[PDB]
């Protein structure tokens, strides 16, 4: 069965993947082979009315304040805990990404410094501790998120 | 593919100042951060700064800010380092990297030397060491010569077993000084010629020094 | 500043054995830590990021591990090809590099080959002395070169070379040159070179007479 360990573990690869492609993706429109990898890029493809929303609310705050290598584990935890207070369901947990994603971004381009294997071990430790890992378990893990 | 190509070797004096290039193909220039690293002859990596191309942000060592200043050219993809006040310890082989999101250096340039001196360029004076003496050894004394490298052959490349070409010092003068020996058999004195062979392309001066045994 | 410390500048391996190369940060820096190899002339590439994620193109036999302040690449199966430097480095906002350790092949004591040469007649005549001591094949690359002129110790006229390991020898060799003015060397007789290595019983001395 799918642990709430074993879904901690291939959120790593879940989250590597889904910022490699998110990432792809931005900089054409600017101008996988593992199972993690594929959830990873299927969940970083969709484009619906409210990731896109979410994507644009994630830059705001983040280009009026601006996230620092050294308070990004309290901003994280601030909108983490933000998206899981009403509930859980597969597209606020893609959102949870979306922010990890522009994070790392922010703090690579902005702050000069990287934090992707930081912002990764964030999403990691929120979901074990916020009751997200487990969730994703209970519906037989990430591969769950392939056909939604 | 991602690759970063340096800009060529620089030879000045002290108190001029240098700008070494970093051209970056298979990327994106304006995405992706230019890392400055300074490795000193015989010595390990110091990282200088950070520049970020597409916003043109800078972060500093707070060893180099006011002496090293970080640019970048987006329409060139090429990125700069500008070094002023150069002196002796100036010269070292700086590295430009490009970071991936995690923050390892994961690709690399070439390298740019850069040399502070103001010796001029001359060409080495070739002196033989002598054998006399199971074993025998001679060599080549390969003397006051500026700048590096110099390339030393023995018998137009026959002779390669027990060749020690040594790595110059630098001496008092500026100037750089090397022995390369070679260990033969005493038997081997009297049935062999030995020829060492020194090339300063620098200078253009070729010589050959037969080394007899006395 | 971040204070990356490899304790140990030169570690001996053998083909076929694991070596383990330790970096001690001076402050907690999580994972993210990167290891790098360098070979002479060649920019350094790098083998593990994240602590202990290998990199595209990197061989197995290359682990990291580690968090916090203690971080250690480890190489099982050493071939050949890794005998080079390796850099540990923290990549925070901040960056700062290890003083990097150099892997050297594990080898018997040998006892150096020592030969002096005395100055050319063809230098002496430009106005300078050079006298050559050459230390040849030890393996033990720790190595003392004393001169002494007429039987007095002397010092700070005296530069050294060492050569990096063989090849097939995993030996090294030091060349110890004296540079004396023409007219300091003619007023001196004995020209002697001492040396102390591990492999030598007692310190040898390789002299000549100058004009015998």
């Amino acid at each position: 069965s799918m642990s709430e360990e074993q879904v901690a573990q291939d959120t790593e690869e879940v989250f590597r993947s889904y910022v490699f492609y998110r990432h792809q993706q931005e900089q054409e429109a600017e101008g996988p082979s593992s199972t993690m990898g594929q959830v990873g890029r299927q969940l970083a493809i969709i484009g619906d009315d409210i990731n896109r929303r979410y994507d644009s609310e994630f830059q705001t705050m983040l280009q009026h304040l601006q996230p620092t290598a050294e308070n990004a584990y309290e901003y994280f935890t601030k909108i983490a805990t933000s998206l899981f207070e009403s509930g859980i369901n597969w597209g606020r947990v893609v959102a949870l990404l979306g922010f990890g994603y522009r994070l790392a971004l922010h703090v690579y381009q902005h702050g000069l410094t990287g934090f992707l294997g930081q912002v990764t071990r964030f999403v990691v430790d929120f979901m074990l501790h916020h009751s997200i890992a487990r969730w994703i378990a209970q519906r037989g893990g990430w591969v769950a998120a392939l056909n939604l | 593919e991602v690759k970063l190509v340096e800009s060529g070797a620089e030879l000045v004096r002290p108190g001029t100042s240098v700008k070494v290039s970093c051209k970056a193909s298979g990327y994106a220039f304006t995405n992706y951060l230019i890392e400055w690293v300074k490795q000193r002859p015989g010595q390990g990596l110091e990282w200088i700064g950070v520049i970020n191309p597409g916003s043109g942000g800078t972060n500093y060592n707070e060893k180099f800010k006011g002496k090293a200043t970080l640019t970048a050219d987006k329409s060139s993809s090429t990125a700069y380092m500008q070094l002023t006040s150069l002196t002796s310890d100036d010269s070292a082989v700086y590295f430009c990297a490009s970071p991936s999101l995690y923050g390892s250096f994961d690709y690399w340039g070439q390298g740019t030397t850069v040399t502070v001196s103001s010796a001029s360029t001359k060409g080495p004076s070739v002196f033989p060491l002598a054998p006399s003496s199971g074993t025998a050894a001679l060599g080549c004394l390969v003397k006051d010569y500026f700048p590096e490298p110099v390339t030393v052959s023995w018998n137009s490349g026959a002779l390669t077993s027990g060749v020690h070409t040594f790595p110059a010092v630098l001496q008092s003068s500026g100037l750089y000084s090397l022995s390369s020996v070679v260990t033969v058999p005493s038997s081997s004195l009297g049935t062999q010629t030995y020829i060492c062979n020194v090339n300063h392309k620098p200078s253009n001066t070729k010589v050959d020094k037969r080394v007899e045994p006395k | 500043d971040i204070v990356m410390t490899q304790s140990h500048k030169f570690m001996s391996t053998s083909v076929g054995d694991r070596v383990s190369i330790t970096c001690k940060a001076s402050q907690d820096v999580g994972t993210a830590v990167a290891w790098y190899q360098q070979k002479p002339g060649q920019s350094p590439k790098l083998l593990i990021y994240w602590a202990s994620t290998r990199h595209t193109g990197v061989p197995d036999r290359f682990t990291g591990s580690g968090s916090g302040t203690d971080f250690t690449l480890t190489i099982s199966n050493v071939q050949s090809e890794d005998l080079a430097d390796y850099f540990c480095q923290q990549y925070s906002s901040y960056r700062t590099f290890g003083g990097g350790t150099k892997l050297e092949i594990k080898r018997t004591v040998a006892a150096p080959s020592v030969f002096i040469f005395p100055p050319s007649d063809e230098q002496l005549k430009s106005g300078t002395a050079s006298v050559v001591c050459l230390l040849n094949n030890f393996y033990p690359r720790e190595a003392k070169v004393q001169w002494k002129v007429d039987n007095a110790l002397q010092s700070g006229n005296s530069q050294e070379s060492v050569t990096e390991q063989d090849s097939k020898d995993s030996t090294y060799s030091l060349s110890s040159t004296l540079t004396l003015s023409k007219a300091d060397y003619e007023k001196h007789k004995v020209y002697a070179c001492e040396v102390t290595h591990q492999g030598l019983s007692s310190p040898v001395t390789k002299s000549f007479n100058r004009g015998e």
